[PDB]
RNA sequence: GGUCGCCUCCUAAAAGGUAACGGAGGCGCCCAAAGGUCCCCUCAGGCGGGACGGAAAUCCGCCGGAGAGCGCAAGGGUAG
RNA sequence: UCCCCCGUGCCCAUAGCGGCGUGGAACCACCCGUUCCCAUUCCGAACACGGAAGUGAAACGCGCCAGCGCCGAUGGUACUGGGCGGGCGACCGCCUGGGAGAGUAGGUCGGUGCGGGGGA
RNA sequence: CGCGGGGUGGAGCAGCCUGGUAGCUCGUCGGGCUCAUAACCCGAAGGUCGUCGGUUCAAAUCCGGCCCCCGCAACCA
RNA sequence: CGCGGGGUGGAGCAGCCUGGUAGCUCGUCGGGCUCAUAACCCGAAGGUCGUCGGUUCAAAUCCGGCCCCCGCAACCA
């Protein structure tokens, strides 16, 4: 479909290591990335400016996909929040577009962050998936300083077929996910 | 994010723009420039990446800076509070460490004035 | 109804007869009501518009 | 003083008291119990009164069980007023007891001690009563 | 893909602050970065960098022993 | 618990069953497509046409059209002409559509 | 003094109906979409994981038959 | 006319949850691809189309086991249509016919209809 | 239902008859004087002149519609 | 027993009708003036709205019960 870097490392290096490590019988048993979802939980743009599209153009830039809106489920008073208010962005990366984002993340994003000292090991799902948080977003290379108004974080979730954290730990560690402890 | 992790001000001279890191002062600025033959009066924008890459890879390695620095400073203070030295007690109360008068002033160590009837 | 939820007639633009009577919120939908409706007189359909009750 | 913490409804219709007890007819906790012989609305005042009497009798010792609870709101119209103009007010709570219902139980106190204590208790209750010992029949239930 | 809202994705060349050329794909065909996957101190084995033992402390401070045992 | 698959199925099937007509049901596997006609009163298939049974092949849509046409042949012979189309969990489109389009000019009334 | 028409529930004694100044609540509106249809989707809640972010904003995972929602009181109904 | 599979009804958990095992010849499914039809408030996940390299890992089909869930007698009793008796009274009791709920024994890892494909 | 006249800065407001100026008082800001307080005095910010369409070189000023507050009188099976 | 009103910073009162936002005077505390006190000037703190429930995204504000205070009523015999 498209020859890419990280997909090669998975298929030509990560795969076999996993097999010899847990002794998978069948081929599809071998754990693999299903999808990567980015979610900028804004709501800072609630009643406020529709200039969440600045964060949206910034988003589509990083991912190469157009981001969708997320709106208020229930209204909450303590949050100054009306049910239906636009309060976030979410974009779902699958197949090749996933592989590209992950390559630029493990290689260029994650190092360029202030005082990187490893990903949290305990942050594993319990049924094979993994979650992390960024606060910057100029951290991605295609975002120069001039494009930014104010900072903005995002919620990355990465989903694998791994039955458990162990298998998941390995699939990620082997790809290039640097862990802290 | 450029050096060491946070983008120093462009458009302003090198000797100056260096200072804007948690670890560098005018002293290390005056110096670090010389040890890579950087023009001391050249603006950050004027810097060729030839000059940049050399002064980037220099300073990151040469000194403890920023977060790692601050965490080390913070870890330094924690040590005082645990053993129970006088300076450790003075950090526990938030009071002046370096041996001072507290009858007047000392307000930087204990913030806003807290008047009582 | 109320001062705000008002009553009104729908008048056929073709032949000016009022053939239907209904309501609307004046605040919510403040424009005259445009609607296709069967006209018994013209014996076809017709754009009918709002008309003061 | 027993009474519900909260209540779905405040006033409750009176009802009849047909039949023997619906259940709660076998000793389930201690060795001796007090059984209702005739039916009644047992007031929250009476429950408490019996309770205290036993407690007092074997001062410090044994454990008292109470197998009945006043959840029925008892109504009373004011003095010297006429019929009609609404239902009276709630003025207390009763527990509806029926023959066969074990109402109290005691344990970990000597046989003679239990007998007197449960006996005094019954004297506070508006009905005829009998004491009973835990049986093979009870444990079978 | 529901195109007409998505930014094109051409091959990109991210040469970093260590000359390390990494070709890939991205919205921008030309982009630069400082530290990278290769030359990051956490990534490279461990790297002393400038953190060796948190200064000449504490019992390993030396500069003393006024004794002749 | 229910897949959206099953929910769609019931939802579109029930509606048709209420109109009381004969029912042209359809299965659309990755490799074949099948179409039987059912009297839900008695609970019985009256006539059936399929790719597998036709021993047919040559691009799914163009294939699908024929099984419809073939279905009409055996149907009209038996007396069946009036019918309702169970489009199953599948969007009326492409392959399923072609089956309908064929079965239509094949003579079926729907 | 309270009440006076309409609706929901109990009283009402397993069809319908049934009184009291019996026990509890509602209505005198509303919606040009909150209407017609075609197509698609499935809740609440719990646990785990997730920058700002909390009991609760938005995202991921597993569980979950309906305890959610259905403008409004209650009942019945209802995710086939 | 026995066996396996596919589509589809009926009985509406004795059919379900969970666990363990089995199945790719065929069917079916994941699967391969995004040119075309169609599609995503973002994503070929879904819907859709063109395919057949791989795999039964998932899903599904078929088994097996009774932890859960579900079903659940007989016997006895509550209550009761009708007919009566005792007690000042509260309430009890009798004949006749009907007869639960709970619980006990115990059952259950479905049964069947019509069509299609493939077998011995 | 039928009449009569208003909307002008934060509050009240003559400018409208007679088309060339968004003006007045009070309000807030700064400065002067002050035992201070007020009052006095100098300056200053602050408006699409209800809307939309229209005659006009130009109109808050003049017209048509419309919104809204007050007002006038009558009717209420 | 009935009907109407009320409970909000230490005192005395607004805000509730129309849900989102807590005001006024006094007192109090800190700093000025004065030899000192007051008057006077500057600056500040202080309530989680009687108490339980309920409605609502949200309750001093809307709804039910209870407690305390206030006014009216209580007649025909
Ligand atoms: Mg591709
Ligand atoms: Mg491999
Ligand atoms: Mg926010
Ligand atoms: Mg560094
Ligand atoms: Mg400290
Ligand atoms: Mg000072
Ligand atoms: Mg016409
Ligand atoms: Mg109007
Ligand atoms: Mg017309
Ligand atoms: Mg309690
Ligand atoms: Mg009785
Ligand atoms: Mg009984
Ligand atoms: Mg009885
Ligand atoms: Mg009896
Ligand atoms: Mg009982
Ligand atoms: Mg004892
Ligand atoms: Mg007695
Ligand atoms: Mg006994
Ligand atoms: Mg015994
Ligand atoms: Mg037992
Ligand atoms: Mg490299
Ligand atoms: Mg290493
Ligand atoms: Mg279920
Ligand atoms: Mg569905
Ligand atoms: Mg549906
Ligand atoms: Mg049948
Ligand atoms: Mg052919
Ligand atoms: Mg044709
Ligand atoms: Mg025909
Ligand atoms: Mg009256
Ligand atoms: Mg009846
Ligand atoms: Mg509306
Ligand atoms: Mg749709
Ligand atoms: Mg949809
Ligand atoms: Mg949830
Ligand atoms: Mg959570
Ligand atoms: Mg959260
Ligand atoms: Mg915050
Ligand atoms: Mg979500
Ligand atoms: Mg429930
Ligand atoms: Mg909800
Ligand atoms: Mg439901
Ligand atoms: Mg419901
Ligand atoms: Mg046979
Ligand atoms: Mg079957
Ligand atoms: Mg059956
Ligand atoms: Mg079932
Ligand atoms: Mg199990
Ligand atoms: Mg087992
Ligand atoms: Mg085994
Ligand atoms: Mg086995
Ligand atoms: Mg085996
Ligand atoms: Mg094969
Ligand atoms: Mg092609
Ligand atoms: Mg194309
Ligand atoms: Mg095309
Ligand atoms: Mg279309
Ligand atoms: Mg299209
Ligand atoms: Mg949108
Ligand atoms: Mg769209
Ligand atoms: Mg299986
Ligand atoms: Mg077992
Ligand atoms: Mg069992
Ligand atoms: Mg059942
Ligand atoms: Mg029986
Ligand atoms: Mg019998
Ligand atoms: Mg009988
Ligand atoms: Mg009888
Ligand atoms: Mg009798
Ligand atoms: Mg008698
Ligand atoms: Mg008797
Ligand atoms: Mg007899
Ligand atoms: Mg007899
Ligand atoms: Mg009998
Ligand atoms: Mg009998
Ligand atoms: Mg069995
Ligand atoms: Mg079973
Ligand atoms: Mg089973
Ligand atoms: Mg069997
Ligand atoms: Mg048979
Ligand atoms: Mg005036
Ligand atoms: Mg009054
Ligand atoms: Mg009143
Ligand atoms: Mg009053
Ligand atoms: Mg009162
Ligand atoms: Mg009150
Ligand atoms: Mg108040
Ligand atoms: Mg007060
Ligand atoms: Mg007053
Ligand atoms: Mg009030
Ligand atoms: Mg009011
Ligand atoms: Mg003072
Ligand atoms: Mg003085
Ligand atoms: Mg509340
Ligand atoms: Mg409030
Ligand atoms: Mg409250
Ligand atoms: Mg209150
Ligand atoms: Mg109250
Ligand atoms: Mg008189
Ligand atoms: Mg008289
Ligand atoms: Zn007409
Ligand atoms: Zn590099």
């Amino acid at each position: 479909p498209l020859d890419l870097a990280l997909k090669r490392k998975y298929y030509e290096e990560v795969r076999p290591e996993l097999i010899r490590r847990f002794g998978y019988q069948n081929v599809w048993e071998v754990p693999r990335l299903e999808k990567v979802v980015i979610n900028q939980g804004l709501g800072e743009a609630k009643e406020d400016a529709r200039i969440l599209e600045k964060a949206a153009q910034e988003l589509a830039l990083i991912t190469g996909q157009k981001p969708a809106v997320t709106r208020a489920k229930k209204s909450i008073s303590n949050f100054k929040l009306r049910k239906g208010m636009p309060i976030g962005l979410r974009v779902t990366l699958r197949r090749d577009r996933m592989w590209i984002f992950l390559e630029k993340l493990l290689n260029v994003a994650l190092p360029r962050i202030r005082d990187f000292r490893g990903l949290n090991p305990n942050s594993f799902d319990g049924r094979g998936n993994y979650n992390l948080g960024l606060r910057e977003q100029l951290i991605f290379p295609e975002i120069t300083y001039d494009m930014v108004d104010a900072l903005r974080g995002m919620d990355i979730a990465v989903v694998t077929t791994a039955e458990t954290d162990e298998e998941a730990r390995a699939l990620l560690e082997l790809l290039g996910f640097p862990f802290r402890k | 994010a450029r050096i060491a992790g946070v983008e120093i001000p462009r458009n302003k001279r090198v000797d100056v723009a260096l200072t804007y890191i948690y670890g560098i002062g005018k002293a290390r600025a005056k110096e670090a420039l010389e040890k890579t033959g950087i023009n001391p009066a050249t603006r950050v924008k004027d810097l060729t990446e030839a000059e940049v890459v050399r002064l980037r890879e220099y300073v990151e390695n040469t000194w403890k800076l920023e977060g790692e620095l601050r965490a080390e400073v913070a870890a330094n203070i924690k040590r005082l509070m645990d053993i129970g030295c006088y300076r450790g007690l003075r950090h526990r109360r938030g009071l002046p460490v370096r041996g001072q008068r507290t009858r007047t002033n000392a307000r930087t160590r204990k913030g806003p004035r807290k008047t009582v009837a | 109804a109320s001062e705000v939820r008002i009553k009104l007639l729908l008048e056929c633009t073709e032949c000016k007869r009022r053939n239907y009577a209904t309501e609307k919120n004046k605040r919510n939908t403040p424009n005259k009501l445009e609607l296709r409706k069967y006209c018994p007189w013209c014996r076809k359909h017709t754009v009918h518009r709002e008309v003061k009750i | 003083m027993l009474m519900p913490r909260r209540m779905k409804y405040r006033k409750q219709q009176r009802g009849r008291l047909k039949g023997a007890t619906k259940g709660g007819d076998y000793v389930a906790f201690g060795d001796f119990g007090l059984v209702a012989l005739e039916p009644a609305w047992i007031t929250a005042q009476q429950i408490e009164a019996a309770r205290v009497a036993m407690v007092r009798h074997f001062r410090r010792g044994g454990k008292i069980f109470i197998r009945i609870f006043p959840d029925k709101p008892y109504t009373k119209k004011p003095l010297e007023v006429r019929m009609g103009k609404g239902k009276g007010n709630v003025e207390g709570y009763v527990a509806v007891v029926k023959p066969g219902r074990v109402m109290f139980e005691v344990a970990g106190v000597t046989e003679e001690q239990a007998m007197e204590a449960l006996r005094i208790a019954g004297h506070k209750l508006p009905i005829k009563t009998k004491i009973v010992r835990r049986d093979a029949y009870d444990e079978a239930q | 893909m529901k195109e007409g809202i998505h930014p094109k994705l051409v091959p990109a060349r991210i040469i970093c602050g260590c000359g390390n050329v990494i070709e890939t794909y991205s919205t921008k065909p030309e982009i630069y970065v400082e530290v990278c996957s290769k030359c990051h101190p956490f990534y490279t084995g461990q790297q002393r960098f400038v953190d060796t033992e948190g200064r000449v402390e504490r019992f390993q401070r030396r500069y003393g022993d006024s004794y002749r045992k | 618990r229910l897949t959206a698959y099953e929910r769609r199925k019931f939802r579109v099937r029930n509606r048709i069953k209420r109109t009381g007509r004969l029912r042209l049901s359809v299965f659309r596997s990755l490799k074949h497509i099948y179409a039987q006609i059912i009297d839900d009163e008695k609970g019985v298939t009256l006539v059936s046409a399929s790719s597998l049974a036709l021993k047919l092949k040559g691009n799914k849509t163009e294939v699908a059209r024929q099984v419809g046409r073939a279905l009409a042949e055996k149907a009209l012979a038996l007396g069946i002409k009036q019918v309702a189309f169970d489009r199953g969990p599948y969007k009326y489109h492409g392959r399923v559509k072609a089956l309908a389009e064929g079965a239509r000019e094949g003579g079926l009334e729907f």
